[PDB]
């Protein structure tokens, strides 16, 4: 069913630890500067199908009358919208319910249109509350805690509304349940989010001579590749 | 629509489709309603074991044991007579109008039937009428529990009858709405002399009756009235009636439909507001 | 308490009302309403708005779906007071609400009466679901429902029991649209028809007389031989004159209401026979439901009451619906599909037939909303009013 | 009018000090984008809280940063019905808020009504005639609420009177 | 004159030194350029690669390279490619927002500014192929409001958060080399505080040098105006206006003043040095025929400005910093200015300039 | 519930904060100098010092609250002439102070305060009530 | 959908673009003696019902073609029958409003150039004009009594209305 393609790739149609996932459950970063290590693999079974799903809940008690499966596609759409991630949950939930200058307008394709209250930090907020899908995960922090506290003791230092978010979770569990000291301001800790792809030393010179070409990649019997 | 109605219309028309069969030659259906009213009493006409040729519609009012032998349990039938017959088990006073057995043209039936409290009212108030409007003083005050706590009270003295006011409304500020309308309601008269006057007082029942039991309470309100000579008479001891108890379901009403009129400018200094809000842009 | 609740489906036209564990709605009277043109408390409605003369007439349900809130509420008014007669404080109520009811149009249904009679609690019903009133009397929250009234037609199928803001669309197709062409064609038979009462005489035609014909072409000729046999004639009433005329009312009794399958057969107004359009509906909805979306067929509603109407329809779509899945055996092969209609009783004027006898029970008084719920976080706290029926 | 219009004089143009602004994009945090006035996130972003009474019984605050501007006001809750009607009016605007991305759902402390006014508005709207909502706003709502007394008190008279004649 | 554009309002925006093209953003995340042609001009060009708002934009008068940028990072080039600009991968960074940019007469370096307490002054490296980035840090911990180049393509300044403006001396030594001095700070170590404020309640929204290095004027927030002269030994004056706070500031001469902002009206300043203190006199607007005509009352939308929405930048033209002759402002709304700077100077009752 | 509590986001050393920096009119040393002919100038005097040196209410309470009264006990036709008698640096002081009266109306420790501010209007000019707005060091 | 023809044979020779199926007739017929009971005349009676209602033929025959001639022939017997004092005098007109040349395929004053052409020949033309006769005078005499009534001054008060709607829209009159 897959090898019908994987073809059109020539004349067909042509000539540390940081963090990624989707819709097909979630994944941790295990990798100690360059190759993965198995020796760390959590995963959360909860994801971006989740995300629709409890925003899908979420807005049907808003007032909006939508059945799924059919209308999926359109929510998830709107997941990837202007689903926000908020950065202290007391302060902005309370500015979803006292202001009203959070609510915005989506054109649907019934030309039928619905305003949308705050769930935009409510609902993909799946991470940090585990509890709203039923699942006993752990949360983005908690997860993020365990998984370096674990064996690689020595030298730890080395959806548009998380980049800044993920500043806040250095402090959640490091300054509570570990340094519950004040004067932690040093351990300094930074996130980026370069937001480009994989597609990255897939032409490097160091991969033009590295990468077992085709005198010597079955040659010495089809098996040539088998380590790594 | 300002005083209300008390010819209960929810039986006028449901009735006639049973006895319009025979004005051309048509058979007649059974049929199966069973609604309310106010006050907490609620019709209900119903066949006899299935005669679909026999229409009987009664009545269920829980405070019956105490307003039974207030004459209401000795008269009532003064009125529909021999149309009346046997009570049911559940319910009280049976009606029964046959569309076999039809004396003809005599909508004087309807109006008759409709307004089953009144007629049953009627009594409690002859009985005190006569120590009134015929004389004899040193009697005794009815009893009235139309609802499980509000409660109406009468007075049988030497040439007066005045109805005691208890009724409670909830929201605390719809307590407040109330005052407005007792204000301009007893001390205002400029329909004649001859109207019967309207005491008040709340938190507090007036002296004519302080001493007895009554729910009290701070969102609590106790009311009196009157009854003239020439309004408790046998010559209007039926247009006093006609429209009396009316009051509990006449101050609920009117208390509540001031609060939609309210309702409607709170849109109009708003539907012309909203207009303003978009007359700011660079274009509407 | 031992008292039974109230119920209202209202609609574009007509309205009905009533209680709670009864055989019809109580009592259905036209929405208009009017005042002068301290002034709140003069006002008619029902077979009353439609006769004053110094008051004008004005519908608040126009467009379908539920309109004009400030007029609603006078109108809510006399609904309560003066015909069902109910201390409002007292009395469970509910508000139908037609599909695509947005969260601002509910709000405006949850207060009014919450921040004016404070009313315990109230349920706004789905019009579809409540559609599958005692069509359980003849067991499943699945199936395909036309609810058509008198403005068009309405595809409202099912859901697990909710709304389906997408699979619905809307053929202009209506008793009125109907009544067009009976008496459009019968102004070109006999004559002795007043302009003036022409209306009148199709509104009645439509409901005294017409009917379905299983075949076209077929009983034309029948309908020749015995003319005798149905052609009768209508016992109209004149106007200014008051005079009695009768004419004979024939073809446009059966030749009529088969505008249905052909809308297009009166007036070209539309392109496509009403059991077609149910079919693509139903293939466009998500497999996973277009199943149970074919042995659930429902009418309900001002328009749906005619004789054999219920069986032609069934045959109807079965037809198109076996000759697409043949074209799939020709890959051999499928499991062939199985339509089928539903009459059950109360099909003039349902909904409300539903809902209430399933709101005359303790799960409304569950799923329902208490008046100090209310007072807490608002009317908000109403946009969504959870199904309840099945396990329930 | 002696003065009910003096106040509204030094008001009509107190605000016209924080109005103009844009949108601002988020320091300590990122790309969220709200009214630091509301949030105080950025501790420099404050104007100081001032507020212009006229005696005590019609207080108005007023706060301001950025993209962020706050706008408390106290009606004159005048007498008994008064004190009832104007949370029940302040309701009404505060449940249709959402369509007047402007007024908040729940006034701020104390308080009976509570406004915001956000670069969003300063943009897609002017300045002069919107800033003369208030206005329009205090002055318009006095009349509606003070009429209220003789729309009540007017109103139930005829309750009263087409019940006496029948007698 | 007058002349508008669309509701919404352009953020920021740079000219080119051929008064012919012009990049701006309307609210939207992509750059917009147009083209003359006896007064008719048409969309040109529509650049888009950022996300979000788009903030900073700056044009490179004789080298023609436009850099874009705003909040969600954003840094790429569009420099003419055949005849269809193309965008270019560059990441300032950060982990918060950008707001403003300018390249310097030199158009070897761009600076953006920034709010999360840096202003990021990236360059282009021959000898590494890509792009690059330097850093001021300290000391700033505000939101970086924008930055003009001094008439030396070396030292620079701007004001933030901090209320008081601050100066620094961009310095490469991977391109450039010891620039030379001026008596802001003989010591150019890359990033020397070289000049504070004595505004310690006053924000800053708006800077610019004088075509020379002797005046700088700066704007808060809270209508003042600021002003420094170097040669007069780095005296710090200050004088208030009556009005509200304006917004956008440019030396017309190499000792003169102007600029507007949210009132939505230019106003004149100029300078007596040998005061030490602010001095103002401007308010400029307009509330062989030709020569004469195009005046008239009316005989006796609908603001008393020319503009109709506040100001955010003001770009010269003709003579940018050491003798105007026609500069542009653009507003919020439509409100964008068109006018001749003599054409002014034909004018009004008393002006100044100089 | 539990490590959601803390709050460290006011402990960022990049977070940022005011430097806060910290003696006033003699409740007498113009009073007198005032009580005489003099309600066109001396009641200037109300400048010496700003609470701006030094925290605490207290000051702020008193020398700062002390230039409340001289214009309450005041009239009417004859402010506008005080208030042209002060330049830039002098006339927005007065209305930062104005607004302290206007924010504790106490009724009677109050009571109007709207004229010196109407008239304040036409020297100060319309940035004098917003330039209060842009102030850290306030009263 | 409408009802079209069942008797679709291959005898019936495709006479330019329609068939020639023949009918049950008195006068003229140019085709042979149908056995059945029922002939492209009959065929036409007990249709025609839903025709002028029904906005969307389809033509899957050539015997459809035909029927669709005759069917807008029963039209004339309006313009110059529905206004007849009885029926012994709207016959008369059958031969006048029969024999009349009709615009045949090809003419210039013929509707419905769609399926139809004239053969762009002379001889299965002049030829086809006999066919396209019959029709004007055997399904009108073997028409006005089926439609009528034994009764005299009659046009049976139900048909002779059907005069205001035509098939598709299209005057065969004028």
């Amino acid at each position: 069913r897959n090898w019908d393609d994987m073809k059109h790739l020539w004349d067909y149609t042509f000539g540390g630890v940081v963090v990624d996932s989707g819709d097909g459950v979630t994944h941790i970063c295990p990798v100690y500067e360059g190759f993965s290590l198995p020796h760390l693999t959590r995963r959360l079974d909860i994801a971006g199908r989740d995300i629709t799903r409890y925003l899908i809940k979420l807005l049907l008690l808003r007032g909006y009358a939508f059945n799924h499966s059919a209308d999926f596609e359109t929510v998830r759409m709107i997941k990837e919208k202007l689903c926000y991630v908020g950065y202290n949950i007391e302060q902005e939930q309370k500015l979803a319910l006292e202001t009203t200058v959070l609510v915005e307008s989506y054109t649907l394709p019934d030309g039928r249109i619905i305003k949308v209250g705050g769930e935009r930090f409510e609902a993909p907020e799946a991470l940090f509350q585990p509890h709203l899908i039923n699942v006993e995960g752990v949360g983005v922090a908690e997860l993020l805690f365990n998984t370096i506290q674990a064996a690689d003791i020595d030298t730890r230092s080395e959806y548009p509304g998380l980049p800044s978010r993920l500043e806040r979770e250095l402090k959640q569990l490091y300054l509570e349940r570990v340094l519950k000291g004040d004067v932690e301001k040093l351990s300094k800790f930074k996130i980026r989010i370069e937001d480009p792809p994989r597609r990255k030393h897939m032409v490097f010179l160091g991969g033009a001579v590295l990468a077992d070409i085709m005198k010597d990649k079955d040659n010495f019997w089809m098996t040539r590749q088998e380590y790594q | 629509m300002i005083l209300l109605e008390v010819n209960n219309r929810i039986i006028e028309e449901t009735l006639a489709l049973k006895f319009e069969n025979a004005a051309a030659g048509n058979k007649p259906e059974a049929v199966e309603v069973t609604f309310a009213d106010f006050d907490g009493v609620l019709y209900h006409i119903s066949n006899p074991n299935g005669d679909k040729t026999k229409v009987m519609v009664s009545i269920s009012l829980k405070f019956y044991k105490e307003l039974q032998a207030h004459g209401a349990d000795e008269l009532l039938k003064r009125v529909y007579g021999s149309y009346l017959v046997n009570p049911e088990s559940g319910y009280n006073v049976s009606l029964l109008y046959d569309l076999e057995n039809l004396p003809a043209s005599k909508d004087s039936i309807v109006h008759q039937a409709g307004m089953l409290k009144r007629n049953c009212f009627a009594s409690v108030f002859e009985k005190y009428f006569q120590f009134q409007e015929e004389g004899k003083e040193g009697e005794n005050r009815a009893v009235i529990h139309y609802r499980d706590d509000e409660t109406m009270y009468v007075e049988s003295k030497k040439d007066r009858v005045t109805v005691v006011f208890s009724t409670v409304f909830k929201d605390d500020d719809d307590v407040v709405i109330g005052k407005v309308f007792m204000q301009e309601f007893k001390e205002g008269r400029r329909a004649s002399h001859t109207a019967p006057q309207v005491l008040f007082s709340h938190r507090e029942p007036p002296l004519e009756l302080k001493d007895t039991d009554a729910a009290v309470g701070d969102n609590i309100g106790y009311i009196t009235f009157v009854l003239f000579p020439r309004h408790t008479n046998a010559s209007a001891r039926d247009n006093t009636i006609n429209l009396i108890h009316t009051f509990r379901d006449y101050l609920h009403y009117h208390i509540k439909c001031s609060k939609a009129y309210i309702h409607t400018r709170m849109r109009a200094k708003t539907s012309d507001f909203l207009k303003v809000l978009n007359r700011a842009r660079p274009d509407a | 308490g031992r008292l039974p609740a109230c119920v209202v489906d209202c609609g574009t036209g007509y309205t009905k009302l009533g209680y709670a564990g009864n055989t019809e709605p109580q009592f259905i009277i036209p929405s208009c309403i009017a005042i002068k043109e301290v002034d709140d408390l003069d006002f008619f409605i029902g077979d009353e708005a439609i006769e004053k003369p110094t008051y004008a007439t004005k519908w608040p349900i126009r467009h379908g779906i539920v309109e004009d809130w400030d007029l609603m509420e006078r109108f809510m008014e006399q609904v309560i007071f003066k015909y069902l007669r109910a201390e409002p404080e007292d009395h469970y109520f509910l508000l139908t609400e037609p599909p695509l009811n947005t969260p601002e149009n509910r709000e405006y249904t949850a207060e009014i009466m919450f921040e004016s009679f404070n009313v315990p609690g109230l349920y706004i019903a789905v019009q579809a679901v409540l559609a599958l009133a005692a069509s359980w009397t003849s067991r499943t929250l699945t199936g395909t429902v036309i609810d058509s009234g008198d403005g068009v037609t309405h595809v409202i199928p099912v859901a697990e029991g909710y709304v389906i803001g997408s699979c619905i669309k809307h053929i202009p197709i209506a008793g009125r649209d109907i009544t067009y062409f009976i008496q459009q064609l019968l102004r070109d038979r006999e004559v002795g028809i007043p302009p003036e009462q022409s209306l009148e005489t199709a509104k009645a035609v439509k409901e005294r007389y017409s009917y379905v014909c299983p075949d076209l072409v077929k009983e034309f000729n029948k309908y020749d031989t015995d003319g005798s046999k149905w052609i009768k004639q209508y016992t109209g009433i004149n106007a200014i004159s008051k005079k009695e005329f009768s004419i004979d009312v024939g073809y446009e009794r059966f030749l009529g209401p088969e505008i249905f399958f052909h809308p297009e057969f009166a007036n070209p107004d539309f392109t496509q026979p009403i059991s077609e359009v149910v079919d693509e509906v139903i293939q466009n909805c998500p497999i996973d439901v277009r199943r149970p979306l074919y042995k659930n067929i429902v009418l309900s509603g001002g328009s749906t009451m005619f004789r054999d109407f219920g069986r032609r329809l069934q045959r109807d779509l079965k037809r198109t619906v076996d000759a697409r899945l043949k074209l799939s055996e020709e890959l051999s092969k499928p499991k062939p599909i199985d339509v089928q209609v539903i009459t059950h009783h109360m099909q003039r004027y349902a909904v409300w037939f539903g809902g209430s006898m399933l709101a005359s029970t303790p799960e409304f008084y569950q799923v329902c909303h208490t008046k100090k719920d209310y007072e807490e976080i608002g009317p908000s706290i109403c946009r969504h009013n959870p199904v309840f029926g099945v396990m329930s | 009018t002696a003065t009910l219009r003096p106040y509204l004089s030094a008001v009509r143009a107190t605000l016209q000090a924080a109005l103009c602004l844009e949108n601002f994009s988020s320091q300590v945090v990122e790309r969220h984008n709200k009214p630091e006035v509301e949030v105080r996130s950025s501790k420099e972003l404050l104007l100081q809280p001032v507020t212009i009474s006229r005696n005590e019984k019609e207080k108005v605050l007023i706060e301001g940063s950025i993209n962020s501007v706050r706008v408390s006001i106290a009606v004159k809750q005048a007498d008994e019905i008064e004190k009832i009607l104007c949370h029940k009016f302040m309701r009404f605007m505060m449940m249709r808020a959402e369509n007047f991305f402007i007024l908040r759902r729940k006034p701020v402390e104390g308080y009976d009504i509570s406004f915001l006014i956000t670069n969003f508005h300063t943009e897609q709207m002017y300045k002069h005639k919107l800033v003369d909502f208030v206005i329009h706003f205090m002055e318009e709502i006095d009349k509606e609420i003070s009429e209220m007394k003789l729309s009540v008190n007017a109103r139930a008279r005829i309750v009263a009177e087409e019940f006496l004649k029948n007698f | 004159a007058y002349h508008s554009f669309l509701v919404e309002p352009i953020s920021c925006h740079a000219w080119n030194k051929d008064r012919t093209q012009i990049a701006i953003c309307p609210n939207n995340h992509e750059v917009h350029i147009y083209e003359k042609s006896g007064n008719k001009w048409v969309q040109v060009h529509e650049l888009k690669e950022h996300n979000g708002q788009v903030t900073g934009v700056d044009w490179a008068p004789d080298s023609n390279r436009i850099v874009t940028c705003g909040t969600d990072r954003n840094a790429y080039v569009w420099t003419l490619k055949g005849r269809t600009w193309k965008p270019t991968l560059v990441i300032l960074r950060i982990n918060r927002a950008a707001r403003c940019v300018r390249w310097a007469p030199n158009e070897k370096k761009f600076a953006v500014g920034s709010g999360s307490r840096v202003i990021s002054i990236c360059y282009f490296e021959q000898e590494n192929d890509w792009w690059v980035c330097k850093h001021i840090k300290k000391p700033i911990r505000s939101t970086v409001l924008s930055l003009d180049w001094h008439p030396n393509s070396v030292l620079l300044a701007a004001g933030s958060c901090d209320f008081k403006c601050r100066i620094f001396s961009a310095y490469i030594k991977e391109v450039e080399e010891r620039p030379a001095p001026t008596p802001w700070g003989s010591k150019m170590p890359f990033g020397e505080l070289m000049f504070e404020s004595s505004s310690s309640c006053g924000w800053v929204h708006g800077v610019c040098f004088s075509a020379n290095g002797s005046r700088v004027a700066w704007v808060s927030h809270d209508s003042t105006v600021c002003l420094a002269d170097a040669d007069k030994k780095m005296a710090v004056a200050t004088l208030a206006s009556e009005t509200l706070p304006l917004l956008a500031v440019t030396f017309i001469t190499e000792s003169s003043l102007v600029a507007a902002g949210h009132d939505c009206f230019p106003v004149l300043f100029t300078y007596d040095s040998a005061a030490g203190k602010l001095s103002f006199g401007g308010r400029l607007d307009v509330p062989t025929a030709r020569e004469r005509f195009q005046n008239l009352d009316k005989k006796a939308a609908g603001l008393d400005s020319l503009h109709k929405n506040s100001v955010s930048q003001i770009s010269v033209l003709s003579g940018g910093k050491a003798k105007c002759s026609q500069f542009c402002t653009t507003g919020m709304d439509g409100g964008m200015s068109i006018w001749d700077v003599r054409s002014l100077e034909s004018a009004l009752k008393d002006l100044k300039i100089v | 519930a539990r490590f959601r509590k803390v709050d460290v986001d006011e402990y960022d050393e990049n977070k940022f904060v005011d430097e806060d920096d910290g003696a006033g009119p003699d409740e007498g040393e113009v009073d007198s100098c005032l009580r005489q002919g003099n309600m066109t100038a001396a009641l200037q005097a109300a400048l010496k010092n700003p609470p701006i040196n030094t925290k605490s209410q207290a000051v702020k309470d008193r020398a700062g609250s002390i230039v409340l009264k001289v214009l309450i006990s005041f009239k009417a036709n004859d402010i506008e002439k005080a208030v042209q008698s002060l330049d830039k640096n002098g006339v927005d002081l007065l209305m930062k102070y104005i607004y302290k009266g206007f924010e504790s109306p106490s009724d009677n420790s109050s009571a109007v305060l709207l004229q010196w501010h109407e008239k304040a209007l036409a020297a100060g000019g319309v940035g004098s009530i917003v330039r209060v707005l842009t102030a850290r060091k306030t009263v | 959908p409408a009802y079209h023809s069942s008797l679709m044979d291959p005898d019936t020779k495709l006479i330019g673009n329609m068939a020639l199926l023949p009918i049950r007739s008195q006068f003229k017929g140019p085709a042979p003696r149908e056995t059945k009971d029922t002939d492209i005349v009959d065929e036409a009676i007990y249709y025609f019902k839903a025709n002028v209602f029904f906005k969307n033929y389809e033509i899957k025959n050539e015997a459809d073609r035909t029927l669709i001639y005759i069917t807008l022939y029963i039209s004339e017997c309006l313009k110059k029958l529905q206004k007849c004092n009885s029926k012994s005098q709207g016959e008369k007109e059958m031969y006048t409003l029969g024999i009349t040349n009709f615009p045949i395929p090809g003419e210039p004053g013929f509707p419905l150039n769609a399926i139809y052409a004239k053969p762009a020949n002379k001889q299965e033309d002049e030829v086809m004009r006999a066919y396209l006769q019959q029709l004007r005078q055997e399904t009108g005499l073997r028409l006005c009594e089926k439609v009528f009534d034994p009764q005299n001054d009659k046009p049976s008060k139900w048909w002779t209305c059907f005069v205001k709607r035509q098939f598709m829209n299209k005057s065969l009159s004028g």
